[PDB]
RNA sequence: UAGGAGCUAGCCGUCGAAGGUGGGACAAAUGAUUGGGGUGAAGUCGUAACAAGGUAGCCGUAUCGGAAGGUGCGGCUGGAU
RNA sequence: UGCAUUAGCUAGUUGGUAAGGUAACGGCUUACCAAGGCAACGAUGCAUAGCCGACCUGAGAGGGUGAUCGGCCACACUGGAACUGAGACACGGUCCAGACUCCUACGGGAGGCAGCAGUAGGGAAUCUUCCGCAAUGGGCGAAAGCCUGACGGAGCAACGCCGCGUGAGUGAUGAAGGUCUUCGGAUCGUAAAACUCUGUUAUUAGGGAAGAACAUAUGUGUAAGUAACUGUGCACAUCUUGACGGUACCUAAUCAGAAAGCCACGGCUAACUACGUGCCAGCAGCCGCGGUAAUACGUAGGUGGCAAGCGUUAUCCGGAAUUAUUGGGCGUAAAGCGCGCGUAGGCGGUUUUUUAAGUCUGAUGUGAAAGCCCACGGCUCAACCGUGGAGGGUCAUUGGAAACUGGAAAACUUGAGUGCAGAAGAGGAAAGUGGAAUUCCAUGUGUAGCGGUGAAAUGCGCAGAGAUAUGGAGGAACACCAGUGGCGAAGGCGACUUUCUGGUCUGUAACUGACGCUGAUGUGCGAAAGCGUGGGGAUCAAACAGGAUUAGAUACCCUGGUAGUCCACGCCGUAAACGAUGAGUGCUAAGUGUUAGGGGGUUUCCGCCCCUUAGUGCUGCAGCUAACGCAUUAAGCACUCCGCCUGG
């Protein structure tokens, strides 16, 4: 590329693709508007868990979660933990992550927000919580 | 194509000095030959021999190189064209590479040179990066 | 009597958020509605192409195809015989 | 303002003259002015907007940065008319629509959170319908006053930390201590009981104290002193002052006292091997483990990396210049164009010469905070605050002058434009070279399977299908010239006499002075499948027939035959059009035999030898990428443009 006939367009770097539509979404209910304000506080509703009649060979027997927070908008997320109260009509909060031996699933649901269960089977990873922060 | 002889003729010369061809030709000129006169006085080459013709004649070149068959012609370049030049002044000019570089020379206030104006506060013009 | 000219009491035209009318636009639910892909054992098809994938053929290319596949005319090597 | 998957924008318009009015000045309206003016400078229009620093930060380049936080605009129930205070559309002004709110005893009235708290609410987030004007602040007011919801404070907090935090190891290694046993005494261990060394933080109980001074508060009287002492400033000095402190400082009261968890014990995770553990549970970060020998799932005494410590979540960057003048390339890889032909342009070659306008301003007044150098004070260190110089050495202000230029006067010629042979021309076309079996056999016949075919039947078979020639014609359709050859915008370009020989083409090039590549323009088509008329089923030909392999068709098989095939009137913008490789100036040791055109020697007997280039090929130097492999003619080298893309 030239420089003097480059004044019609500079020789520069490139641009961004789509990333995490849910992390940074909002909603204005005034005039059927649709907003964005970059907050982790965006909600949904607890619906479903399951799969369908295979074609590809991905072997895994673990929980699917079409399961979300207060106000309904359909997503595909994860319910961590084995003990869980996520059947219907739940409210939660969500953060990110993926533990191994899990195919493709890449988010979470925080424990003990509004309407879920707690963590039971781990006793050697003891002293978390970091803010109300004694020894 | 030869805004600089280092532009297109260097396609020939960079191999010509690999093969020790210590003499060549150049278009007739007065500033172009002046800068090579600076360089041969520095001892890049033997001497800028002179023109046979009048208008764009053959100025003879006589290119000495390093006694070790080495070449310190570390690139020299310019962009002259009707459409590309400096309609612009070295009433001040700095230097690069701690004064080792010595290259093209062109302006108008009062005769010094690229390396002969390193100290003036009305400098010169440097392009190459010699060391 | 300001009556003369006058402004309020009276008449000739102005916009005004407003107000409500009208046809388009966007939507959202979605309709005993509805097209593309992926996805989850692929049970559907041979390992269809990769060993000339069992027959080198190919590229634009009528062609039908639930899916690996096929037959027509112009350029081609991206081939063991 | 940014933005065409937003383009042709606009009409007293394009904003002087006369009337009018802004402290100023106007099409601001009017009698005149041109359809003009605005233009892919993407005007129009869409989106958006209070703006800067602010922070973080890529090597420097320097930048994204508004929450706060500071500065600079606009709005204060929405809106509309007027009034207005010098200015108001007014945070707490009228009439109002509007809207709701409340009231209604109906007769009508208005209200009116964007001060600052909290009220419903929410959240991860905003405290507390927080304190008082204590001080400072200012509007009006001598004096004096209030607003304080300004101001300062009270609580809030690893949002992020910080110093102290956890103080003493001596005598039995064993006074006592056990993940892993075909245990040895070492042993989380002179640790340990009990404390060598001790009295800080630790709580502490008060003397208490500074700060607590600033502001008047008193005439003794001074200054303004008015004709003069005086009311105010105030030398007196009556001693104030906290939205904070009987707490700090101190006695040391206090005692070895009143103050520490992480993934794991997995290769990389350093945290030990074990068991219930048998790819199960489930820990689970690059990746795992787990299947009768789990280190790992679960668990564990220690246990690891640092400690008020533990891991994450949105933002930027380290990571990774894996985001490129500086600090990307594009054949394959992130990417290089059927194509070429073209205007502005980018860049096309310059040889001279004048200006000082810019090409590290001279030196200084000279410089935004969490941010140009040092000094500081306080910070339990800190947590964090501020202060001065340097005010810079950073802009302004003064300068004029090379060997570029803008400007100014000359010409030259490689990138541009004018003879020639016209060789090959298939560039792409214009007239001739002017017609058969295959369709019946009418002359004449003679036969069963010609056939279709792997083998066969179909189609064809009796004029006797296929037959004969002077004779009887044509339906689609005119292979010499034979090597690594010549041309077009391409698709591509093929019979030849010829054409223009246009143009290549090399030998001459006879000659004015940058007159070009790519790229706004614009140039055309691009092959077929298919494509808008007679032909066309004549050939071929899908379909059908009809045949069947060996133990399988209607298929490899196809004549009759469906069109189609095809040429005299319309083309698409597609091919492995591939160069997977875009087109200008020139080389990269170069070589290489050669078509063309030439110089020729020798002329040969049209040939041997040298120079030759557009190429032609071949290799082959440098270079090239990972290698494929490219290269004097790229997949290199230094000057031109183009477009592509830096995840897909």
């Amino acid at each position: 590329p030239t420089i003097n006939q480059l004044v019609r367009k500079p020789r520069q770097s490139k641009i961004k693709k789509s990333d995490s539509p849910a992390l940074n979404k909002g909603f204005n209910s005034k005039k059927k508007k649709f907003t964005d304000l970059n907050s982790p506080q965006k909600r949904g509703v607890c619906t479903r868990v399951g799969t369908m009649t295979p074609k590809k060979p991905n072997s895994a027997l673990r929980k699917y979660a079409r399961v979300r927070l207060s106000n309904n908008i359909e997503i595909n997320a994860y319910i961590p933990g084995i003990g869980h109260n996520l059947q219907e009509h739940s409210v939660v909060l969500v953060r990110g992550g993926r533990v191994k031996d899990l195919p493709g699933v890449r988010y979470h649901i925080v424990r003990g927000a509004l309407d879920t269960s707690g963590v039971d089977g781990r006793r050697q990873g003891r002293s978390l919580y970091g803010t109300k922060k004694p020894k | 194509t030869m805004t600089d002889p280092i532009a297109d003729m260097l396609t020939r010369v960079r191999n010509a000095n690999m093969v020790r061809h210590e003499k060549l030709e150049l278009p007739a000129s007065n500033i172009k030959k002046e800068i090579a006169e600076i360089l041969k006085s520095e001892g890049f080459i033997k001497n800028v021999e002179y023109v046979e013709d009048d208008k764009q004649g053959v100025l003879r070149l006589f290119l000495k190189y390093g006694q070790n068959d080495e070449r310190v012609i570390t690139g020299l370049k310019r962009i002259s064209k009707p459409g590309l030049r400096v309609y612009a002044k070295a009433s001040e000019m700095p230097k690069v590479l701690n004064g080792l570089g010595i290259a093209l020379v062109s302006t108008s206030e009062g005769v010094i040179t690229d390396k002969e104006a390193r100290k003036r506060n009305v400098g010169g013009e440097i392009i190459a990066y010699v060391w």
